[PDB]
């Protein structure tokens, strides 16, 4: 008669690594790294992303006429932009402090666009002739829909002195621009006056832009340039504009209704008609694992990102052959 | 293994013991069978469960990357940013992989130790009333029916009785 | 007869955590995390902090007339500034490269203020009429005490051509400013000349400021703006100023006598009449522990900061019930 | 515990042994008492002391935060800065908490091992001149007065004598 | 050491055993000598070799500094940069030093465990056919010639024969 | 008769540290930290570094006449610059976005200098009189060899309208400059016209520099200043220059032939006539160790840098005394 002490064995082929020994077969193990995703861009807890498609943030916000889809967009969970959107600045130029503005959108879930300076309001200047073949719409010359490229009227561009008071409760994002023409002949042909400026003031802003004349390479058939600027107008503050010419005036500006957790995600993927708790640029994650290795840039309630190919904890003991 | 029991003086495990991690096998005139030691098994389950939840939880707070953009003449800080984010990933990847390696090794040794301790707990009861065979088993000098066997599994083996 | 082997037990209720088991009672343990502080701002090894109270660094350095307390301040261990000091720029404006200057003060323990351009020295301009109701002192209009707001004299603002040679051994911090008025009418009313500038040169500096005219929101009753600039004048170098008008001229500048370990600490707390080896924004630390969890921003000989709520090492063994 | 002595085959500790971590209790016709084993205790004190000073010291060099300010249009680098400083805190918080967890576990097992080793050192002297009771104690076959007991504590138990 | 063999119940090592880490010394009427246990030695070599390659390799991905320059009015980001690079060095220096400390301790204990296991493997063969001297040695009750000794080293010691 | 179990001992005096015990003697050990280097700057896998010696990157690229050694330099593995090179800007000034350009060179192994605007090409201006005693060459006044300091011809500086088309396949680095003179008298003496500018345009660049007049400290005997600018001209793009005066015009520009892994290493050491796989500012590394502690800034296939003084792994066991 005998009694023996022993231990469990089973048919498991799960393996775990140790410092001293790789690929040790164990009776029980627990994977802790999520390796799969659904390959789609999805709503984040029921809230759909803003998918800019072929538009850039600039094309969107300025109102590039190829970006009408994103006129008055609803609340978003996150934004998705392609690596090189084709519909950016249809008329060539620069967007001033563009990256700082993008950073600002990482903290915004909703804009509500409003008209601050009506287009009909311009009784002394031509407000409907500021269009270019570089910004076409349905076969015709058009322009950024949210700003008005003002030009002379009966060979006079008289000084502009306008104000908008931010009466509403919500911080207001205001865009304007300046036009840099090719030469002295084009300056007088559009704005009459040879030497011009645009002065812009708020409680914090003290700006005075002057057009910069130079012969440039053609981009989209245009050698002139448009330089766009912005500020955040606080509630109960006012912005004043003064200009001789070259002024690309606000018409519509954006009301910052909802602030919160957002991100500008960079991806070529389109909408995948789905919902998820955790989104990455390559697809959505649905797991209970503490770790994943899909992509570092995630949004939502996500596992922690590691560069590992494999993370498996031993729970059981060394399985017998 | 550090404790010498698992895949050591006990050559291999038991496919036949299904209801626990460690236990006993008996052999007498009435028959034979496997019985799990519930106390040492549950102890093992509690320890390993706490280890997993400890690991999951320490990794809870950890670096999160954020999209940050820079223009054509902000290359230096773009590069600083990329380095900084990559650097933390490498640090956290290292922490995760090393922790798993180190604790896996300890988990295997933990099981080994539990087997060795259960073997000793039996050895210390039987004393010189049984031959220590050298393979995990004890051959009794007296006959040892199912009630006798159960008393060894009890903690109750009456040594002055036999 | 018998002999037994055993181990110590006692009445300890100290507990320590392990990977596999939480709250294990041990016979002996050693806490290594300092959790307490005295809730005060103190001298650092006998050297009192510069407590700016309701003044900002700008209000202090420019000499905002509400910040007289900090005229000629003695050596400091660290500086303490509130989150939103009320006495900043009494006349509204901007302080150029303000954050870079603040960073410079993190390496300075002492200034020695000196007069580089006397106020009496201005024989061709009015040097005592540059005052505003936005910078009041004892019921009357005043101004930043360290710079002189020069205005016209008998309807003439003749060109200014001044130099200061840094003859002293110690790097000199020099402040000046430019005034941006509301309109062309105010330009001529103060400085006569319509188009003006301020040119500033050192061995390294090549600056030429021009006033920027625009209608702005009133801040402290003023729609004009003052823009302040600075440089570090090395020993044996000279700074030259040239201006038509709008020039806010240095009178006093700061001699950098002592460089060393300092910090600008942000805190609402006032002086606590105490001394300490380790100071944090929330209070001072007096401990021998290797770690603390009070605040990450410390100065002095301090434990290492962690976010832990508890760090206790086992020294003894598992205590019996 | 890994070594099976503390709260294992030795059921609990001794409130009555005050002058050391590990030692002996004797029982003979002359009386009874606790005596600390000075060598194994001092060894334990040296090891744990060095462990604490090792831990304190490895953590000596570690990230120090610094006040850094940025204006309203330097948000990106302000955020980079905040992320970088927070990231190092999380890394160093993790290092501190994990080290304490891991080494606490080793400290407890270290003590267990010292008890087991002291028990074996005694066992290996007495050999078959005493019954191994299974609870930490050895019952002598011969009588064993205070001088006899002291020789077991010595390392000197003369086995061929008894 | 945790396992009590090395510099414990076995007082010191053998200058005379040159061809392995652990082994046997015999003594009979025919002579005496050292013989290495090849299995336990090779096991030790494999484990330590894998440990070193594991350590080298986990440290493979690790922070690399890069020259980055800034002008006289970019002090804040110059300082951020210096802090960030220094911070990662301190983290990686800590990881390297701690890993070496921790694993060195485990390597020494690993060897201790291998010796203890080899001692037990012999003990469990000989059972009551030899006196356990308490110093690593077993004195045989029967005579034990070179063939007998070899069978103990074999795993083959025929206990019912003696 | 007996058989004993035992373990190896030897005459080793190697020691290793543990948590609980320092300086433990072991039978076998493995050092893993490389502590030595050869104290020299070497070729990196047969490819010699660009050693700028007493020249800065600016002196090199602009063609400071003391830096002729680095006219048309061959491909390099890495660049080496001293902490304070004496031959920087021989005529005093600034190099615009200098640090961003340096960063660009960390990704370049080879330039191929080419002539884009010939010096003979300037038929309306004096192209060979733009020289200063601050940039001497063989006892005579000279200037940055890669740009041409154009001055008036028979008391006329007529407007300049030049273009260069990047016809070649490789990105082109283009340098130009502007001269900031001391006063109005010197402006007319060099360029005749009182009010001047330099306009510069590409598909992306929209620049218009104006000279800035001020009295400055003399540096290298010059109180005037030269401000240097640059751009990267993409293939198939063109750069246009327009100027009244003060224009320091490109002659030679740099063709970016090879991009790759480089670095600007800072060191006072000169060439050491050697080859290596791993280079640091203090010397080259030749080891198989996973770690070293020479210097954090390395280039090539290197061990990993740590601040340790010692890293030794136990392989063997505790050696007996
Ligand atoms: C327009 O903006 C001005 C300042 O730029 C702001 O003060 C106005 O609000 C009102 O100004 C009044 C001064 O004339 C003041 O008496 C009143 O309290 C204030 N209203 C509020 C809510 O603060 C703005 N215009 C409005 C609100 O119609
Ligand atoms: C004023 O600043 C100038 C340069 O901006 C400086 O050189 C002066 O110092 C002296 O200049 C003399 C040239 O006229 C020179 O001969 C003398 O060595 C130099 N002194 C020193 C100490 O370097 C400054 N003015 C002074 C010192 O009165
Ligand atoms: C010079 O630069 C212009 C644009 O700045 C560039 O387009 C030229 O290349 C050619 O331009 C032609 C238009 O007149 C076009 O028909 C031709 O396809 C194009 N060549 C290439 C290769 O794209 C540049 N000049 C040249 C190449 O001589
Ligand atoms: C463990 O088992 C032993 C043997 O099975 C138990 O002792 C027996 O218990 C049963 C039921 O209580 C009685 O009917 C018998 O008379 C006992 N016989 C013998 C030989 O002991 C004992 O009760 C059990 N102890 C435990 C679970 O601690
Ligand atoms: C340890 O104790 C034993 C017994 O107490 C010691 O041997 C005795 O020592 C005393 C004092 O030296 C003598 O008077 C006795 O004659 C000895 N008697 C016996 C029975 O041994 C021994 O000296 C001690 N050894 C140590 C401390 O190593
Ligand atoms: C280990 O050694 C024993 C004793 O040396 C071996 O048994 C002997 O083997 C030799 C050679 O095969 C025979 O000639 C003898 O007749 C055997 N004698 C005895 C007393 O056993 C055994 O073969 C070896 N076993 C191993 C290596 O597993
Ligand atoms: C361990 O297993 C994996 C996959 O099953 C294999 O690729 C690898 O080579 C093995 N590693 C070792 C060290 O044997
Ligand atoms: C451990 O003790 C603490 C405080 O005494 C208590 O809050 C906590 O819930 C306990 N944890 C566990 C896991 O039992
Ligand atoms: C260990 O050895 C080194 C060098 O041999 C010596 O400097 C050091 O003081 C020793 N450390 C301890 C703790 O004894």
């Amino acid at each position: 008669d005998q009694i023996c002490i022993g231990y469990h064995a089973n048919n498991s082929t799960e393996q775990v690594d140790t410092i001293m020994e790789k690929n040790v077969t164990v009776t029980h193990a627990q994977d802790i790294l999520e390796k799969t995703h659904n390959g789609k861009l999805c709503d984040l807890d029921g809230v759909k992303p803003l998918i800019l498609r072929d538009c850039s943030v600039a094309g969107w916000l300025l109102g590039n006429p190829m970006c009408d889809e994103f006129i008055n967009v609803p609340e978003w969970s996150y934004i998705v932009e392609k690596a090189n959107p084709v519909n950016d600045l249809c008329y060539p130029g620069d967007f001033n402090d563009y990256e700082e503005l993008k950073h600002l959108l990482s903290r915004i879930n909703h804009f509500e666009k409003i008209q601050i300076i009506p287009k009909s309001s311009w009784s002394s200047h031509e407000a409907s002739l500021g269009v270019s073949s570089a910004c076409p719409y349905q076969g015709k010359s058009s322009f950024f829909r949210n700003v008005v490229w003002l030009i002379k009227k009966n060979s006079t561009y008289p000084t502009i002195k306008r104000s908008y008071n931010n009466t509403n409760q919500e911080d207001l994002l205001v865009l304007w621009g300046i036009h840099h023409p090719n030469d002295a002949a084009e300056q007088t042909k559009l704005y009459q006056n040879p030497t011009t400026y645009i002065s812009v003031g708020t409680s914090t802003l003290n700006q005075r832009l002057v057009p910069r004349i130079a012969t440039r390479s053609k981009v989209n058939g245009q050698s002139g340039r448009m330089e766009f600027f912005w500020t955040i107008l606080k509630p109960n503050d006012a912005i004043n504009f003064e200009s001789n010419g070259n002024f690309i005036a606000p018409e519509y500006a954006y009301k910052i209704v909802k602030k919160g957790d957002s991100t500008i995600m960079k991806s070529e993927l389109e909408y995948g008609n789905c919902n998820t708790k955790c989104q990455t640029p390559m697809g959505a994650i649905n797991s209970s694992m503490p770790f994943h290795n899909i992509h570092p840039l995630t949004i939502g309630e996500c596992p922690k990102y590691v560069k590992s190919n494999r993370l498996v904890l031993a729970t059981g003991l060394r399985n017998s052959p | 293994g550090l404790f010498g029991a698992i895949a050591g003086f006990i050559e291999g495990g038991w496919q036949g013991m299904v209801d626990g991690w460690y236990g006993y096998h008996h052999s007498n005139e009435q028959g034979s069978g496997y019985a799990a030691d519930k106390e040492s098994t549950q102890k093992a389950i509690d320890g390993v469960t706490n280890k997993v939840n400890s690991i999951i939880d320490k990794m809870n707070t950890q670096f999160e990357a954020v999209g940050r953009e820079f223009n054509n003449l902000e290359r230096r800080i773009e590069n600083l940013n990329k380095k900084m984010e990559d650097g933390f990933l490498d640090v956290w990847t290292y922490n995760a992989e090393l922790l798993v390696l180190m604790e896996n090794e300890r988990t295997l040794d933990f099981h080994d130790s539990n087997v060795k301790n259960l073997y000793d707990k039996v050895r210390l009861q039987l004393r010189d009333n049984a031959k220590e065979l050298g393979n995990g088993c004890f051959e009794f000098y007296h006959k040892c029916d199912n009630e006798c066997m159960e008393s060894v599994r009890n903690g109750t083996y009456d040594y002055p009785q036999y």
